[PDB]
């Protein structure tokens, strides 16, 4: 029963990586991905701000 | 159409019809299996018996209860007894009636969903409804307001309601109840020398316990009392013959009511629970709970337990109060005489759990609105 | 035909007929709602109650004032409230009774248009009319000349006249009022471990500070004596008991009228107010305005503030000068006995504001020389 | 010379020295009593254990807290806790050390006193200072102005610095905190099987509400998932084994902190309190407010609860405004953290309240300039 | 040895368990940020016509 729950605790063990590698991968796409998306918005708001300026 | 009012409880199942003034089927929610061998061929006889038969046989099974404290644990000695309370001392057919139960609060949620389940696969009964015991007994006192302490045999709790608003932030249940009495009755009763082991001889401590138990409206006094003289001490004759004698244990055993320490339990006394649900709820409603403190159940039924709560509670409210305790004499019936009450109201009709709500929504439905 | 005469204000609706000596109906103005579940069936409760049925069922409801510092900020409350006023506490039609309101000066015009606009068309009036409620004040106190100091309960302002010409450059208008000394109340009851955090409890301690607070003729003295003595502690009973017991705060709390840095505004207390309006005012009319300095509302009850605020206004005004507060017993309902008086005399019945000069020229006639 | 910093919290005691980086003895502050008889004749047990220890022997004691909301309740316990750090914990004779003591806003006054009565009087301190925790806060943070929102274990409450000056009209106080938490998980528990009642099952449920529990971005989106998928239910081991699995009890425990109706209270989540104290506060500095949001205390430690108040703060605020909360990982040490770099400070060292200023003034020199 | 190994990859599966459900909270709120932002972002261009064609 040790090697049982043994190799469950091992299979867990590779999917769980596969979940871990998943995060990390996904939160470094993310990031770059959100990093992008500020870039926007601060480029917009100053563009916002000169729109109402001229109005 | 009519519609079945069964008090389940824990420990004494209690059924009838809507619209009448009592239960017409009282009896002990037990099942008995035979534990000997059986040698007479042609006996014929059967495998379980229910209810009031397994209270004659007792001698030869074993008794279980299948509900522990509120909660169901045994669903097959359940359906059981749902059986035979439909057909054997109503003699009614389950599918032409609405059934309503009842339940103690905060139990799990499986209990009820399955209960539904049941009632509705195994019995096939049109409409069903699970109601809370302690605003039903609220209905059966008379009340709209007013703070019940419903002590039954595997739970007891406080409820809150004002003008009909229940507070469920102040709802307390406590697991200390009439079969645990009986078995602290049990264990000091070998203080003596009588020895009652078997599942069997339980009930003849029960006996004991309802015949000759009662409170001490002031404990010290009672005990210095019983070491002195002899004329609280009390007899008891066994269905053997061989009389027992009672002494001070006559008012010991519901003494852990108002100290749950004499059975190990870290919790506080029913005269103090109630206490704190009232200081639980609002400032502006605690006069009218102190004034109408509903008592309900078989554990209420001591002499003595309702001058002993109001000398607690009085002592512990402050001293410009009226603290008043509503013990009618039909306490135990309480629960189904609120039941019938309410089934009965044409109001009502309209808060069942019909059939085909409950084929397209699942056992959920239970928790809805209907709650 | 006869007028009705609704003073609203903020916290206490009190309406009547024009031409009585006093309102009829006198009731707190909030709308409580049911907060917990509600688990009787067929009680048949309902969803909001108004006026005083909403002060018994405290421990149940949520409270709301409808209207916050004289500005009216819930126009569904509103319109429940001048409902219950006209059919359950007097008991008449709308649609053949004129109805006179007051409001106080330096509002929103929005709230006075659409107060007129719910009383043509909800209530379908035949005529109305609002009115400022100082020059009410001024009416019932049986003068023509004064500078009167309104502290209703949420709002407290001074308006100068002479000789029937009001002064509008010397109005001032100030937000601190009965509630604002309800909450400074609550929060420095907490100093003695007493804690009042519900809107219900909010009522309690304004019941507390109506019969327990007085304005201090020395602030420094009254400190320094109930620091040293104990001749000042009083005690009150709470719906249930654990009296409590108020030292200083007794006079702190209406203290904060003379010093609104207490409670963290910035401005100066009502004497100073009403000795800026009267620099505000001409040069010739001030001795006549300090001759007849008219205090009404009801947080101008406390005892000693008439004594107060004639020390500190003589101590700001010249020393010729002999100041005089008039402050009669019946200030509490002052607006009202001026509405009355002012409806029922014979030359207003021109001023009304009919139903079809509103039909023809909109809401906007409100402020038209239709006032 | 060298200070003491007790930050001795309402449910975990924290000391240590003054120019430190973290608390040195951190540990729960609970006095245990041993419940049941004692057999074993020689081994000498003692009457009373207290902090850590209390928590080993945890299965045969009662667990007594002696501080409720911020408020001590029971002194001797109290007298015991302060032993035990002084002399146990941290090893140091308190005659030759100043004490820094912390404590929330808007508490008893009594409460002050008697804690600078017993650190002259039986401990001998040569000085002492009561600071409010969330300044100490805002010193830790590194900031000058701000709104606090110090979330403990009794009491929450917020707390507007602006530049160094408190505003103390807004200063808002809630008694929901995590003792409330873990007793609605207890009872929200109850309702999936398990049952917690005792002083030491408290603890344990603590710890599971510590390790399981986040607040969710959106309740209702929340609970439709844990409706439909189970991916949500994590699984914790007992003291005795018998694993049990949670749902969606894992984010509708701090959910309470968002909707106090769940454990009955009136009042208003955090996010709105926060909101509130930030409109009572002057309009000039409710961009700089919006800007500094800061939380400290153990129960602002769950996973998500900074994204969720953000989403919140943000829906109520103007649409122009940024909402920013500073949400550090050491939030819970932030009241000690704050509290050493402020006892260390040169320009501190003349505020202390020293023992000849006592023996002159009384325990009443607490409230004066030397706060 | 069956049981210590048993332990660790248990403990080991708790941290990266911890991990990719705190990066799907930060991609959640990442996205919300995301959604939020293209609001903004069409109220903001909607605002930008309107002051363009009023100068
Ligand atoms: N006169 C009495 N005195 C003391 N206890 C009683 C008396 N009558 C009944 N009981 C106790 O009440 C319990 C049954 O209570 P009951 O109201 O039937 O609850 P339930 O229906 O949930 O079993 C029994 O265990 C019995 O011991
Ligand atoms: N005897 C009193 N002493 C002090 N304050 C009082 C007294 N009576 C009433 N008040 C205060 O007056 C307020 C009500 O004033 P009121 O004249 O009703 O103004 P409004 O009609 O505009 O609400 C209440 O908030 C109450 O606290
Ligand atoms: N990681 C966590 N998540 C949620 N709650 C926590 C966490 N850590 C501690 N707590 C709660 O914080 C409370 C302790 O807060 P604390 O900062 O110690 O206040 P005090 O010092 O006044 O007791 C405990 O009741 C505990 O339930």
């Amino acid at each position: 029963r040790a090697q049982e729950r043994l190799a469950t605790a091992l299979q867990k063990l590779e999917e769980a990586e596969k979940a871990a590698d998943e995060s990390e991968r996904g939160m470094k796409v993310i990031e770059s991905r959100a990093q992008k998306d500020e870039e926007k918005m601060e480029i917009q708001e100053i563009q916002l701000k000169e729109a109402k300026h001229i109005a | 159409t009519t519609a079945l009012v069964c008090d389940n409880g824990s420990g004494l199942v209690k059924a009838g019809f809507a619209g009448d003034d009592a239960p017409r089927a009282v009896f002990p929610s037990i099942v008995g299996r035979p534990r000997h061998q059986g040698v007479m061929v042609g006996m014929g006889q059967k495998d379980s018996y229910v209810g009031d038969e397994a209270q004659s046989k007792r001698g030869i099974l074993t008794l279980k209860y299948p509900i522990e404290h509120g909660i169901i644990t045994n669903w097959d000695d359940m359906e059981k007894i749902w059986h035979h309370t439909f057909y054997n001392e109503l003699r009614v057919a389950p599918e032409e009636h609405p059934t309503l139960l009842t339940e103690a609060p905060l139990n799990p949620k499986a209990n009820r969903e399955k209960m539904t389940q049941i009632m509705f696969e195994t019995f096939n009964v049109p409409a069903m409804y699970v109601a809370i015991q302690a605003v039903l007994s609220l209905y059966a006192s008379g009340r709209t307001t007013g703070i019940v302490l419903d002590s039954g045999d595997g739970v007891t709790h406080n409820v809150p309601i004002y003008e009909g608003y229940a507070l469920p932030h102040a709802i307390m249940r406590l697991d200390l109840a009439g079969r645990d009495l009986t078995d602290y009755l049990m264990k000091i009763l070998t203080e003596r020398g009588y020895s009652f082991v078997t599942t069997a001889e339980r009930e003849i401590v029960r006996d004991i316990k309802e015949k000759l138990c009662y409170v001490a409206l002031d404990f010290e006094n009672e005990m210095a009392t019983a070491a002195s003289s002899s004329s609280l001490e009390k007899s008891y004759e066994l269905p053997d013959g061989q009389v027992i004698t009672i002494g001070n244990e006559r008012f010991r055993c519901p003494e852990t009511l108002f100290q749950p320490s004499f059975i190990g339990m870290e919790s506080a006394g029913i005269h103090e629970t109630t206490y704190n649900s009232i200081m639980k709820c609002d400032i502006d409603i605690r006069k009218d709970l102190y004034a109408n403190n509903v008592l309900s159940g078989g554990t209420t039924m001591y002499p003595g337990i309702a001058d002993r709560m109001q000398k607690e509670i009085t002592a512990l409210a402050p001293s410009t109060m009226k603290i008043k305790i509503i013990a009618p004499p039909e306490r135990k019936y309480s629960v189904w005489i609120g039941g019938s009450i309410l089934a009965s109201l044409s109001t009502f009709q309209q808060m069942w759990i019909s059939k085909q709500e409950y084929d397209e929504a699942g056992p959920s439905i239970v928790h809805r609105k209907c709650f």
